[PDB]
């Protein structure tokens, strides 16, 4: 039969922010979403830090965003899981850390790594977990070869993160660098291997030689050279020559990975988690699998659903919706619209936001959907210009957008959640009038298009699948952690 | 996005 729609409306980017400077959301004029606003229940969730599964502090993202509105729980990432283990103790009972251990007394340890608290790649205070570790379980020979970052960090650090590394090897007793290279060689990912080959050999064949890390690295800058460019380097009297990769991120990585692998015998080789990189490894960690996000429930419960999106933000409501999944859910569909060929978006701020509105429309028109996941990427995707008249543009676009769908979906006795993913379009200026280029920490707001109930006054982003799930009177499996925003 | 996986920062370095 014909069915009455509910729909989630992500306006990507766009927060909640008391000021009107440099705030394209307040600044733009947007009736709909005002209209909707003063009419409907509404309240405002968490989209950034600890609430979506990042570092406390950390700014959402589209990515961490997506996912945890489609898995109706808190999604933690690696970074993040790891830090916990530390804190917890988890990480010192590791059964492949203590293997590894076991098997250098045996025989009676190298440790690789970019060496920076970027957290993109690595973490160097995960290094420190592991010398603890070594020197509880009484390990001798630790030797730590450092990639230097000046990338995910600023862009001649490496100095302090060797310092403080040195300090620990004299607080703690154990660990001595053997070896210094870029992150330009060590992990390049783009098939260079004239470039690996250099960090290959410092870390004890033919290789410049320096006699501290310091040095060596003082030498490169006196070049001209930065950290991410550091030409290889082996640390006099301090490499004895040839083990954990405490890289949680596969794709720089790999390369690296298969040099090493790709001559020593009995050697115990882990990554801290799996790289593609053709070779047998412990694996330190595990992943979780996330299963039961809202398309797998909406699928189990016989519902129809729809995916839309331009370009920008396809991956978003697909892949990171359903979980990591490309693959649709039966009964699932998409429509993928494409986005303006420009380089940045301020040159066309209603970017495909009027024909995604349209294939919406036509879509809706059939009368046979369940449930819509729909994300205008214009408000994040202008707001990156920090240009704040392309970015007021954007929002009043999407604004128009916005009417002529939740209006549709109103008259077909449908719902909506209109929403955010994080914040971005609330501020593209500084105080200083600068360009503001990145995502905020800003609550995003939330609109229930349902008359005659009470939203709860906080929230996060893993609370919206189960306030959907509400809105069609489906039952919320326990995979779902969230709790729905409607009281009842 | 593409390079990278899920897991490990898709936000990041694209
Ligand atoms: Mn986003
Ligand atoms: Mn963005």
């Amino acid at each position: 039969m014909a069915k009455k729609p509910t729909a989630l409306i992500i306006l990507d980017g766009f927060a909640n922010r008391e000021s009107e400077h440099g705030n394209a959301v307040k600044l733009a004029n947007k009736p709909n979403f005002d209209r909707y606003y003063n009419k409907y229940p509404t309240t405002q969730i968490e989209a950034s830090g600890l609430d979506v599964g990042l570092p406390e502090g950390q700014m959402g993202n589209s990515e961490v965003g997506h996912m945890n509105i489609g898995a109706g729980r808190i999604v933690y990432q690696s970074l993040t899981r790891i830090n916990k283990s530390i804190e917890d103790g988890d990480f010192f009972e590791n059964d492949v850390l203590n293997n590894a251990i076991a098997h250098v007394n045996s025989h009676d340890l190298h440790i690789f790594g970019l060496l920076s608290d970027g957290g993109v790649h690595s973490h160097y205070k995960h290094l420190f977990a592991l010398l603890e570790l070594a020197k509880k379980q009484g390990v001798e020979k630790v030797y730590v070869h450092a990639f230097l970052d000046g990338r995910d960090v600023d862009q001649k650090s490496a100095l302090k993160y060797i310092e403080e590394t040195e300090a620990k090897f004299n607080e703690l007793g154990i660990g001595q660098f053997a070896s210094v290279s870029g992150r330009y060689y060590a992990m390049d990912r783009d098939k260079r291997w004239e470039r690996e080959e250099k960090a290959y050999n410092a870390i004890n064949f033919d290789a410049p030689t320096y006699a501290t890390a310091k040095e060596g690295v003082e030498a490169s800058y006196n070049e001209g050279l930065t950290d991410e460019f550091v030409v290889p380097f082996i640390v006099e009297n301090q490499n004895d020559g040839v083990v954990i990769f405490y890289n949680f991120r596969p794709d720089r990585a790999a390369q690296l990975s298969e040099i090493f692998a790709n001559q020593v015998k009995d050697l115990f080789y882990a990554t801290f988690t799996k790289y593609n990189d053709n070779i047998d490894a412990a694996i330190v960690f595990e992943k979780v699998d996330l299963n039961n996000t809202i398309g797998e429930i909406a699928q189990n419960n016989n519902l129809t659903q729809l995916r839309i999106a331009e370009t920008e933000k396809y991956p978003h409501v697909t892949y990171f919706m359903s979980g990591g999944r490309n693959e649709e859910f039966k009964g699932e569909r998409r429509r993928l619209i494409d986005s303006p060929k420009v380089a940045t978006y301020d040159l066309k701020p209603e970017m495909s936001a009027y024909e995604v509105k349209d294939a919406l429309l036509e879509e809706l028109n059939k009368g046979d959907l369940d449930l819509i996941i729909l994300n205008f990427a214009n408000p994040d995707m202008v707001g990156h210009s920090g240009m704040l008249e392309p970015t007021i543009k954007a929002i009043e676009a999407v604004d128009e957008c916005l009417g002529e769908v939740v209006d549709k979906i109103l008259d077909m006795d449908g719902y909506a959640i209109i929403t955010a993913d994080h914040g971005n379009s609330d501020q593209v200026l500084t105080d200083d009038d600068q360009p503001m280029t990145t995502h905020t920490t800003n609550p995003v707001p939330v609109i229930v298009t349902k008359e005659g109930v009470t939203l709860r006054e906080t929230g996060r982003l893993g609370d919206l699948a189960p306030t959907l799930l509400d809105l069609l009177n489906v039952e919320q499996p326990e995979d779902m952690t969230g709790e729905s925003l409607i009281k009842h | 996005x593409q390079v990278t996986v899920w897991w490990a920062s898709p936000w990041e370095d694209c």
